[PDB]
Parts: structure tokens; sequence; C-alpha cells
């Protein structure tokens, strides 16, 4: 059984531009646990990005948290890409600063 | 309050070479507290709070040795269930376990729980008894003789209703400044315009411990369902948790709609309006 | 503080 991840990208802190905080990319729902999770500023790759340690719910799915300091202004966008083996092209879900 | 100890297990078969990824966490209620992860370099458990740091080194030691030895028994589980299902070894595989106790608001047992799962699926359970077998298919059924016959049901009996509840007690006691106290969800509304008659407003709860949580939207006191939107609750990053909820409504109509947020934090419901 | 028992399905 082979299930597709859900993605939340979001701030640790509410964001105001100019103001160190931290950026967050949430995967849960999934299996099997072996993924992909990269952090993207204007479309690059972000270097130090760190992650919780693999954990699972009641119906065995997993669930992985993303995570780097960032910080926000109006010229950049951030964004986070998954795949997993459910996916036929990596998704990506752009960072909305009200969600 | 009411509280758990809760333990999970992952290994993740990798033919073509080498040994499982193995991966083991720890948690009261919500709180990690140890973890081991056979690709660091330790290759020891470790501590994750501040609390469990002044456990001596027989602790240190003992944990070690129980949680190679579940990383152990996991890889030889992979071989047996690729057997059994007649699968190739050519595909990776999956094991899980999850097992732990709760316990009242008195601190005493209430249930525990023993569970086990092969690529995603209900393997077998250990029943609220804490004395039957749920076995799923066939395959199942041959691992429930099994553990019938080694006394397996009787053991975890002991340490569920014993060992797990004493020692959730004791790191209780020891970790009382954070694991004792519960952080109420700092609450706001927000209001984003969809277009000249028509809007969202949404219901934020912010940094809040315990994770469990309940939003709800009402028009003119009444429960609203239609037009609505509740992510799932999510990690702040800092040991707390977020959620959301949202409504369309037509502009000008904001004030018949009320945001109601519960949380064992908090005496008693908040409710928001715009 | 994990179980001390040791168990392969």
């Amino acid at each position: 059984i082979q299930r597709t991840p859900k993605i939340q990208v979001y701030s640790r802190h509410p964001a105001e531009n100019g103001k160190s905080n931290f950026l967050n990319c949430y995967v849960s729902g999934f299996h099997p646990s072996d993924i992909e999770v990269d952090l993207l500023k204007n479309g690059e790759r972000i270097e130090k990005v760190e992650h919780s340690d693999l954990s699972f719910s009641k119906d065995w799915s997993f669930y992985l948290l993303y995570y780097t300091e960032f910080t926000p202004t109006e010229k950049d966008e951030y964004a986070c890409r998954v795949n997993h083996v459910t996916l036929s092209q990596p998704k990506i879900v752009k960072w909305d600063r009200d969600m | 309050g009411s509280h758990s100890m809760r333990y999970f297990f992952t290994s993740v078969s990798r033919p073509g070479r080498g040994e499982p990824r193995f991966i083991a966490v720890g948690y009261v209620d919500d709180t990690q507290f140890v973890r081991f992860d056979s690709d660091a370099a330790s290759q020891r458990m470790e501590p994750r709070a501040p609390w469990i740091e002044q456990e001596g080194p027989e602790y240190w030691d003992g944990e070690t040795r129980k949680v190679k030895a579940h990383s152990q028994t996991h890889r030889v589980d992979l071989g047996t269930l690729r057997g059994y299902y007649n699968q190739s070894e050519a595909g990776s595989h999956t094991v899980q376990r999850m097992y732990g106790c709760d316990v009242g608001s008195d601190w005493r047992f209430l249930r525990g729980y023993h569970q086990y799962a092969y690529d995603g699926k209900d393997y077998i359970a250990l029943k609220e008894d804490l004395r039957s077998w749920t076995a799923a298919d066939m395959a199942a059924q041959t691992t429930k003789h099994k553990w019938e016959a080694a006394h397996v049901a009787e053991q975890l009996r002991a340490y569920l209703e014993g060992t797990c509840v004493e020692w959730l007690r004791r790191y209780l006691e020891n970790g009382k400044e954070t694991l004792q106290r519960t952080d109420a969800p700092k609450t706001h509304m927000t209001h984003h315009a969809v277009s000249d008659h028509e809007a969202t407003l949404r219901c934020w709860a912010l940094s809040f411990y315990p994770a469990e949580i309940t939003l709800t939207w009402q028009r003119d006191g009444e429960d609203q369902t239609q037009d609505t939107e509740l992510v799932e609750t999510r990690p702040a990053g800092d040991g707390t948790f977020q959620k959301w909820a949202a409504v369309v409504v037509p502009s000008g109509q904001e004030q018949r709609y009320t945001c109601h947020v519960q949380h064992e934090g908090l005496p008693k419901p908040l409710t928001l309006r715009w | 503080r994990q179980a001390s028992l040791s168990i392969s399905v």
C-alpha cells in the first residue's frame, strides 16, 4: 500500500518582512517512509536544513518536520519541494504567510 | 493531568547492500525524550529533553542494549515476513511497532497497547484485555500461535501495568516544570477579502501544548459546516503546536460568525468574532 | 523505560 504525502509549508512565528524566523515543511499521511524534502529560496535548494526523527500515526502513516532559519522579505519566494514513490513528478507547495 | 508513554520503532530493508535503516523514538504525552538512529555516530540511545539527562550510566547502558536488540529483532522479522508472503528478495519492505501505557488523573493505569504492522497494514495487535491477540490474516495467525507458546502476552501485560506505569510517573515528576504544564492556545482571527461580496475568515490557534484541540465555527449560534476548511494540527518546531479553521462569508455579514476554541489549558472555551 | 523483552514474528 502506498499513501501520498500531505504537505503544509509555514513559519514558526507570525511572519514580518526583515525579521528572522523558522521556515517549516511538515509532511504526513505517507507510506513508505523514504521521502525527499527540500526547502527552496527563489527555486534554489537551501543547504542547512534539519529534520525531526521519523515517527508515525495510528493508521501507521509517517510524519516528518523539515526546518531552517529564514528571513521573510517582499522579494523572496519560499517553497517546499517533495518527491515520493507515489508522485510521478516532484510536488512544489509555495509558502503563503496567511496559511 | 491524564497521561501516556509511547515508543515507536521503524525498520526499512535495504536490499542491495547492508542492514535495514532503524529509527526508535520515545514520547511522554506529546514530548519526545529519547531517540536512536542506526545512521547516527553514537550508536547509543540519546537524550532529547533536559529531564532525562540526569539518568545515570546504567540507564543509558540498559536502554542502549534494549534498543539495539530491538533493531536485530526487526531485521530478522523482515526476512521471516518476506517468506510468509512469498515475496521477492529484491524489494524494500517495512516493519513498524508501537507500544505504551496510559494513566488517568490519579496517575493509575488506564490502558496498554502493543501493535505491529507490515508494509503499513495491521499485522498483529494485543487486545485491550492484554491477554488476547488480533491477527489480521493467516500469516499473523502463525505468529499468534508462536507468541502464545512463548508467554509473550503475559510479559507484555506485566510491563504495561507495572514498569511502564512506574517509569512514566517518575518522568512526570522529574520533568514537572514542562510535562505537567499546559500551554493554552494563543488565538486570533484574520480576514482575507476574496471579491467585493465575499471574504475568508481564518481562526488561528498558536503555540499550544498538548496537541489535542477543537476548533469549530458557528453562524447565528448554530454549528456551520458548509464552506469551512480545517487544517491538520502541526508542530511549531519548539515543542508546541498550531492549527487553524476558515469559513467563506458574504462580506458585511462577518459578525454573524463565531469561532470556538476548546483546549485542556483553557478553564472555559474561547469565542472569537471579527 | 523500554520493555525487557525480545521477540520475533
